[PDB]
Formats: structure tokens, C-alpha cells, sequence
């Protein structure tokens, strides 16, 4: 898929180090120079290290850099919550002719603290199912980690059909929302007793049901 | 001082152009090799093309090759791509990014010689998909059923991003989320917000939110009101 491969994620807690690989062949970290970048959450990359392990000017010394021939370990020490980003490793392939990049590393500081998913659930509104369309809205915010699993069901059967459901996002207080809708038409909204929205977080669900009547 | 600042991007249908600018500031452009990288939304850096300091060479990837064309203009400090025959695919961030050594280094006697990237631009968007611009249906979603009540507006089937949703024209502030949009099969966006309110002010405050969508010129300020 890539043709460097690094993990695609990491975790430590805040002050400990961590390690990142970035392995690959003789066509390309055997025989160039590598370089790391960071990426926080919507901005560009920046250097980090060039050179195999060189330190650009303002780089702190937390940050290091190491080859052993065909893969390459970026060494971060002193762990803050402001190292929380993507990381990647690139190169020049001297077969493709390319400069080519890992397929990045997340990096997670621990420490922050389980919060579980609120869950919110709306029916379809009168004016839309005037407009013969009928969404209900699964709402999910303020759980930590960032991964949920969403599943409908109506009268107890898994419902596949119709389901559109968001990657979780970063709220700006840290903790993470998703949200997951169910398309209907009004004669099969009005066919069943209850629809029911389910949200799996860290292998605890939580229910909300909504009815036509 | 030393930047790189990109234009150029934007929504277009398949089988479209688009002609990508980076204008370089700080340094002397002449004397560095050039790249654009771009990085598909939640997905790793993709490398797209360089061209050297004085622009005789040059490479890209193949699945861009005969459709993006990577140039320079030296004697106004700009770099650009020119993007035919655009696909879904092509959907990314795009950042130039410059050498950190300057010809010195990567003009060799053979080849174009690379040793990493050091300045990066902010990145300019360019999606490509085969929806047209469409303004979303804006629904009320009602409070019902401790002492406190959730309502909501459903802003539904709209292309492109982005949206804008506030509440009580920008009045009402806490207990506010709005969600990130979903993107549907159809390729267009839904997107929804909620506010938490006491369930005593339900018949004594009036719930409003405010939804603009600039490209199709669709403001809507939509009553959210208890249900009957």
C-alpha cells in the first residue's frame, strides 16, 4: 500500500519515551537520506529530522533520530501533550523515482481519563415526512477514547440498509463526537414499533428508541 | 520570512481543470527544487510531483502522469500545477513544499538529487465529485418525552461544504454541538446541531438556528418548537 511501512499507531504517557519504525528496502532507506515530519491536527508537516538524525535549528532535543540500514526509529523523550500528532517518515526511491512516505503513525499521550458517549436520538420531523422522506439522527458526543461502533435495529432485527455513519472527531474540549443516520421511507418508518440506535464504546453500548406513536 | 503561500483550489466535477499557484516568499526561489504533496481527507501524505531549481527536470507519480503538470515560473517566485482530466481520486489537500538544500546539493551531475523538504505551505482544498452545488433542506428536530431538553436542526442534503450553523443568531452558546457532516452515497452532505436547554424555558424562549450555506446562497433561520 505504502511502500515504507511504519506502525500505524503508538501510545506512552507523559513524560515516559516512545519509539516509531519506519522499515523499508535498499531502493530507498538503504541508500538516502531520511527524513521524519510532524503533523498536528490541521496544520502542514514540519521537519523534525533530516539526515538520518540531524535536528534542524528550534528542534528541542527530545526529539532524535537512528538508522540501521534498511529501516530507520525516530526516539521521542520527555513526552508532552503537544507531542499528540502524525507521524511520517520519507525518502527518495531511487527505483520509482519518487519521494516516498509511511503511511504515518498517530501518536496518543495516556493519561486522559475513559469518558462514555451521550447518546441522542431524533425521530423524523413532520416536515419531512411531508416531503415523503424520513432520517433519524443518532447523536454522539463527549466519549473518550475516539472509537465507537454504531448499530440500528428495528423490532429486534439489525438494520444494514440506509445507514450513513461519521469517523469520530476531535471535539475542542477533547473528547470526541460521531453521529450515524438512518434513511427511511415514511411507509417503512410507520411499518415498525420501534427503531433503536446502539452505540458500542470500549465494549459498553448505550440504547435510545424512538417510535411512531 | 520564509513562506509559501497556495491558491488555486476548489470544486469541480470530473473530467475538469484546475491550475494550482504557490508563491514563494523569503529566499531565492531560483536556487531550490520544488514539490507538491497532497493528502486525501483522514489519509496518510501522497508525494505528487518536484521539478528542479531551474525547472529541466522533473517527475510525478504515474497515476498523475499526462494529467498534472508541474511548472515554475523563476522570474516571479511561483510554482504551479496544472490539474486536467481531474478525478474523484485527486480529492485532497495540496501543499508545495521546497527542498531544504538548494541546487548546490540536488542539481548532481547525473540526476536530481533529493535530501528531504523543509518549508511548507498551508495547503489549498481541491475536491472533485460529480454532485452540483445544492442548497440543504433545513428540519427542525423537537424537544420531547431530567430537567433538561435536547433540540436540534437536521440540515439535510446540501454540495458543497461548507456550512455554518449558529443559534439564536449566535445568542445562544451554551450547551451547543454541532456535528461534523456525514458525506452519503448521492454525494451530498448532512449535517446536524443540537442545543441542551432547560425544559422550563420551552414555552417562554423561542429556538432558532441560523444555516447558512454561502455557495448556494441558502440562509435559513428554521423555529425549533415542542411538538403537538
Amino acid at each position: 500500500q505504502s511502500v515504507l511501512t511504519q506502525p500505524p499507531s503508538v501510545s506512552a504517557a507523559p513524560g515516559q519515551k516512545v519509539t516509531i519504525s519506519c522499515s523499508g528496502s535498499s531502493s530507498n532507506i538503504g541508500n538516502n537520506y531520511v527524513s521524519w515530519y510532524q503533523q498536528l491536527p490541521g496544520t502542514a508537516p514540519k521537519l523534525l529530522i533530516y539526515d538520518n538524525n540531524k535536528r534542524p535549528s528550534g528542534i528541542p532535543d527530545r526529539f532524535s533520530g537512528s538508522k540501521s540500514g534498511t529501516s530507520t526509529t525516530l526516539g521521542i523523550t520527555g513526552l508532552q501533550t503537544g507531542d499528540e500528532a502524525d507521524y511520517y517518515c520519507g525518502t527518495w526511491d531511487s527505483r520509482l523515482s519518487a519521494v516516498v512516505f509511511g503511511g504515518g503513525t498517530k501518536l496518543t499521550v495516556l493519561g486522559q481519563p475513559k469518558a462514555n458517549p451521550t447518546v441522542t436520538l431524533f425521530p423524523p420531523s413532520s416536515e419531512e415526512l411531508q416531503a415523503n422522506k424520513a432520517t433519524l439522527v443518532c447523536l454522539i458526543s463527549d466519549f473518550y477514547p475516539g472509537a465507537v461502533t454504531v448499530a440500528w435495529k428495528a423490532d429486534g432485527s439489525p438494520v444494514k440498509a440506509g445507514v450513513e455513519t461519521t469517523k469520530p472527531s476531535k471535539q475542542s474540549n477533547n473528547k470526541y463526537a460521531a453521529s450515524s443516520y438512518l434513511s427511511l421511507t415514511p411507509e417503512q418508518w410507520k411499518s415498525h414499533r420501534s427503531y433503536s440506535c446502539q452505540v458500542t464504546h470500549e465494549g459498553s453500548t448505550v440504547e435510545k428508541t424512538v417510535a411512531p406513536t | 520570512q520564509v513562506q509559501l503561500v497556495e491558491s488555486g483550489g476548489g470544486v469541480v466535477q470530473p473530467g475538469r481543470s484546475l491550475r494550482l499557484s504557490c508563491a514563494a516568499s523569503g529566499f531565492t526561489f531560483s536556487s531550490f527544487g520544488m514539490h507538491w504533496v497532497r493528502q486525501a481527507p483522514g489519509k496518510g501524505l501522497e508525494w505528487v510531483a518536484v521539478i528542479s531549481f531551474d525547472g529541466s527536470i522533473k517527475y510525478s507519480v504515474d497515476s498523475v502522469k499526462g494529467r498534472f503538470t508541474i511548472s515554475r515560473d523563476n522570474s516571479k517566485n511561483t510554482l504551479f500545477l496544472q490539474m486536467n482530466s481531474l478525478r474523484a481520486e485527486d480529492t485532497a489537500v495540496y501543499y508545495c513544499a521546497r527542498d531544504r538544500l538548494n541546487y548546490y546539493d540536488s542539481s548532481g551531475y547525473y540526476h536530481y538529487k533529493y535530501y528531504g523538504m523543509a518549508v511548507w505551505g498551508q495547503g489549498t482544498t481541491v475536491t472533485v465529485s460529480s454532485a452540483s452545488t445544492k442548497g440543504p433542506s433545513v428540519f427542525p428536530l423537537a424537544p420531547s418525552s431530567g430537567g433538561t431538553a435536547a433540540l436540534g436542526c437536521l440540515v439535510k442534503d446540501y454540495f458543497p461544504e461548507p456550512v455554518t450553523v449558529s443559534w439564536n443568531s449566535g445568542a445562544l452558546t451554551s450547551g451547543v454541538h454541532t456535528f461534523p457532516a456525514v458525506l452519503q452515497s448521492s454525494g451530498l452532505y448532512s449535517l446536524s446541531s443540537v442545543v441542551t436547554v432547560p425544559s422550563s424555558s420551552l414555552g417562554t424562549q423561542t429556538y432558532i438556528c441560523n444555516v447558512n450555506h454561502k455557495p448556494s446562497n441558502t440562509k435559513v433561520d428554521k423555529k425549533v418548537e415542542p411538538k403537538s
